[PDB]
RNA sequence: AUAAGUGCUGAAAGCAUCUAAGCAUGAAGCCCCCCUCAAGAUGAGAUUUCCCAUUCCGCAAGGAAGUAAGAUCCCUGAAAG
């Protein structure tokens, strides 16, 4: 991964700072991945990455791992922190609770990554990447 | 000495203005005055 | 600066050293908790969080439980806001005991005043009777409203109506002794409030 | 009228007291203030009598 | 005749420096000294000669044309050799003395009183009976001299206090 | 038979700058878009009006001795309770505030005349969050 | 832990710049959160004002003066200027962006090889600067 | 920051001058500091935490029904009334 040092006080940013920067790691996860693959076309890297970061397949992957007993009792209280932040203007063609669902996720993924969890995280985006794209 | 008439007394007192105000100052303060 | 949060529970006395009664107020305590802080960054001033007086976890609801759970503590029932203080020997879920006031201090107190209910004018605001005699039929009532010519009542008359249970501070108290091991504070004088209430005991502001 | 008539005309350089007078002299055009207004609905033969008006004042 | 229209030198080491806005400044083997002037009035120099072109006759331009040659006539002169004053102290044991840089005048009041200057003037006492203010500009040593002599101002019915280098003060008679 | 216009109107946002003007001059023509006597669909009841924003509201200006003998009174429901500012301490310390007494003096006094004046919207410095609405110019005809 | 590619040096389109943005947006954000601000509005205003396409323009102008760079970083910044691409946005003109491109290839090439001592620098240098 | 006063430089008016340019000082008055109320401040703010993957009609907007967090009815009372 990235050499970074520890923040002051990582376990008390609200909801909304944590997608923050969830967003961007599943963003360089994602890319890479579609890069390892084998591609070069960014049209087309562009056309694929926006089927897994999209509200609706991250709600899906969200679902699809909460209902396989995957999670433990501290990333389900990041989840629902994730979840209960209500801030933001909903996208157009969205539901408004998609949204919070993938906002969970994605302050899941950046929690998991501010704690030097790095395992963890890598096998959770792992996992994520291969059921989205299959 | 706030009066609505100030002229000089002895042959040394000046007359000058001061914010809009006519003054009478002198070398003996007991002629200094000042109209209104 | 600095603060804590307590009970009230009743006056007593001492003697000092020298030999001579002193009316006394007790305070008991315990380690308060810090439960969040108020940065400048995103709010609009500095002020910390305290906790105090924790209850029995069936009478606190999932908000309150999500909040406090975030300091690895149990649900406070008396939570306020101490706003003038350094904010670099506080961290979340640090504690802060009654062992930061030494004797012979000066401290202010403040409390909220016991209810009297529905009191008239000549106890609510201090005024003066009529006569009880010669001829009289004018006591306990609070006098003329006022000159004829506005047509109306200036606003600010004073009338009867609900008297206490307000807020109140009082100012230059002084610590007497301070029993570490008991969480006890010992204040000369007496303070607002009803036996068994909410006391915040700040420092001075006047110096 | 007149209201409507003033801010019409002054997109066009001109003011009231001055169109009316240049009317006025331009031939002695009739149009009513209620149709010389009303003609601000469309807004190309109402600068087209602001032309003819502007002219006169030379 | 008028004071706006005479003439001033320039000597060697004082250098006069224009710039845009009319806020002329002098280097000089004393110190620095910048002033802004008024934006309407010319300002203009050569060399050993000053000039103030005014512009059309009013009642303010014949005030400033004047006012701003006096401005720097004084400036040219604290620049060359500065303006200085001392100050004469009569008292029955009324004495001042000197402490670091600041100044301590033991006057008939039941406790000493300080006096401290800014930077840029310096307090020097040459006697314990007097006090002599020097510095570059002269409305500073001025106003100087007048908040040190506000400190004790003279008595009438006897010199008693600060008073000027050189002045007259009248006197009553108290029986 | 005229054109009666209503619920049929667009809106359009101004900016407006106060850097070296004078008050009372500026909150003249601020005072009549505002009111919508500049378009020729202009009809008395409906507020055909557009927004205003005006920026550098502290660099105003008043010409004479206005800076210390124009005072701001403001009386409270309490008897002796009249409370007074003068121009320098309002400029210095609530400029916006000044421009909206100001202009709130210039407006029709009903409840169409003070939803008129929502659609003002004054700040202190050089900036304005309003870059959405796309905000044209518009410099003083007078 | 990122498993190597098959190779750094046949990406000869914008892949280098399509990883070298994530990368300079997680290192730029992180950054703001160590700063301090919890606030959304604030962190995005400020992570646009950085990771505009101006201001990465600026800053590889800036860093060019420096001499910062060895023969291998010029190598990658002219093949990544040598790009014609999309269409540049409508904001902003078709100069400045092969500048931008430039940075986001120089950045993913050096993210791409693990070489992060370089790469740790260089952004450090750069928000540092953007921060002026 | 000021009032009355005391001023420093400085011309109109070759000098003088508290002022017209400029720079100060100066009161139980004025605005903060001290205490209380305060976002119905319809300009209705900010912060932190909980609840959310329902079911019917309705092309659609929408309407309806069961609920979640929470609250109340009802009961035992007083540091309250
Ligand atoms: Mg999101
Ligand atoms: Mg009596
Ligand atoms: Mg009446
Ligand atoms: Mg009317
Ligand atoms: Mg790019
Ligand atoms: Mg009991
Ligand atoms: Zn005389």
């Amino acid at each position: 991964m990235l050499e970074f040092d520890t923040i002051k006080d990582s376990k008390q940013l609200n909801g909304l700072a944590l997608a923050y920067i969830g967003n961007a790691i599943f963003e360089v996860y994602v890319r890479h991945h579609l890069l390892k693959q084998g591609f070069t076309k960014p049209n087309d890297l562009h056309k694929k990455s926006s089927r897994i970061v999209s509200a609706k397949s991250q709600a899906e992957i969200l679902f699809f791992l909460q209902n396989q007993s995957f999670f433990t009792e501290e990333e389900e209280a990041v989840l629902k922190r994730g979840r209960n932040a209500k801030s933001g203007t909903t996208p157009k063609n969205t539901d408004v609770q998609t949204y919070r669902y993938s906002t969970a996720f994605e302050a899941l993924l950046g929690y998991l990554f501010l704690e030097k969890k790095e395992e963890r995280l890598s096998q959770l985006v792992a996992e994520a990447i291969q059921f989205g794209t299959s | 000495k706030v009066r609505p008439s100030v002229k000089p007394i002895c042959e040394k007192c000046k007359v000058i203005r001061r914010k809009g105000k006519v003054m009478v100052i002198c070398e003996n303060p007991k002629h200094k005055q000042k109209q209104g | 600066t600095k603060g804590i949060l307590g009970r009230k529970i009743g006056m007593t006395q001492v003697f000092a050293e020298n030999g001579d009664l002193i009316p006394v107020t007790v305070i008991e305590a315990a380690p308060n908790v810090v439960l969040q802080k108020k940065t400048a960054e995103n709010d609009g001033y500095e002020a910390i969080q305290l906790g105090f007086d924790d209850k029995r976890e069936k009478l606190s609801n999932k908000p309150e439980k999500g909040h406090v759970a975030k300091a690895e503590t149990a649900p406070k029932r008396f939570v306020k806001e101490l706003r003038g203080v350094e904010m670099d020997a506080y961290e979340v879920g640090q504690e802060v005991k009654v062992e930061i006031f030494s004797a012979g201090e000066i401290v202010d107190v403040t409390g909220v005043s016991k209810g009297k209910g529905f009191q008239g004018a000549i106890k609510r605001h201090g005024q003066s009777r009529g006569p009880m005699s010669h001829g009289s039929r004018y006591h306990r009532r609070p006098g003329s409203m006022g000159p004829v010519d506005p047509n109306r009542v200036f606003k600010g008359k004073l009338l009867p109506g609900r008297m206490g249970g307000e807020q109140i501070t009082v100012q230059n108290l002084e610590i007497v002794k301070v029993d570490a091991e008991r969480n006890l504070l010992l204040i000369k004088g007496n303070v607002p409030g009803a036996k068994k209430s909410l006391i915040t005991v700040k420092s001075a502001v006047k110096s | 009228w007149i209201t409507r008539i003033n801010a019409a005309a002054r997109m066009n350089g001109l003011s009231y007291s001055r169109l009316m007078h240049g009317l006025k002299l331009s031939g002695i055009e009739v149009n009513r203030k209620m149709l010389a207004d009303l003609a601000v609905n469309d807004l190309t033969a109402f600068n087209q009598l602001a032309d003819a008006a502007k002219a006169q004042l030379n | 005749s008028r004071v706006g229209k005479k003439l001033l030198e320039i000597p060697s080491d004082v250098t006069v420096t224009l710039n845009d806005n009319n806020t002329v400044a002098v280097k000089g083997p004393k110190g620095e000294l910048t002033r802004t002037f008024h934006p309407d009035m010319e300002i203009k120099v050569e060399d050993n000669v000053l000039t103030v072109a005014r512009p059309s006759d009013q009642k303010e331009h014949r005030a400033l044309h004047g006012t701003t040659r006096s401005l720097l006539g004084n400036m040219v002169e604290g620049v060359s050799k500065g303006f200085e004053r001392g100050l004469e102290l009569v008292g029955v044991g009324y004495r001042a003395s000197k402490s670091g840089n600041k100044l301590v005048l033991n006057v008939g009041y039941s406790h000493p009183v300080e006096i401290v200057p800014e930077e840029g003037i310096e307090i020097e006492v040459p006697s314990q009976t007097k006090v002599v203010v020097k510095g570059t500009d002269k409305e500073r040593v001025g106003a100087i001299a007048a908040n040190i002599r506000a400190v004790r101002s003279p008595e009438p019915y006897k010199g008693k206090g600060i008073r000027y280098e050189g002045e007259v003060v009248r006197r009553k008679e108290g029986k | 038979t005229p054109m009666a216009n209503a619920s049929t109107i667009e809106r359009k946002w101004l900016v407006v700058d106060a850097a070296g003007k004078t008050l009372g001059r500026l909150s003249s023509e601020v005072a009549a878009i505002l009111r919508g006597k500049h378009k020729p669909t202009y009809t008395p009841h409906v507020d055909t009006g557009d927004h205003v924003i005006i920026i550098n509201a502290e660099k105003i200006e008043l010409t004479g001795k206005k800076l210390t003998d124009k005072i701001y009174y403001r009386h409270t429901q309490h008897p002796g309770g009249l409370k007074s500012r003068t121009a320098l301490e309002m400029r210095t310390n609530y400029p916006e505030k000044m421009l909206e007494l100001a202009i709130k003096g210039m407006l029709p006094k009903g409840s169409l005349g003070r939803q008129m004046f929502k659609k003002l919207n004054v700040y202190r410095g050089s900036e304005h969050p309003h870059e959405a609405q796309k905000p044209e110019v518009y410099e003083l005809r007078g």
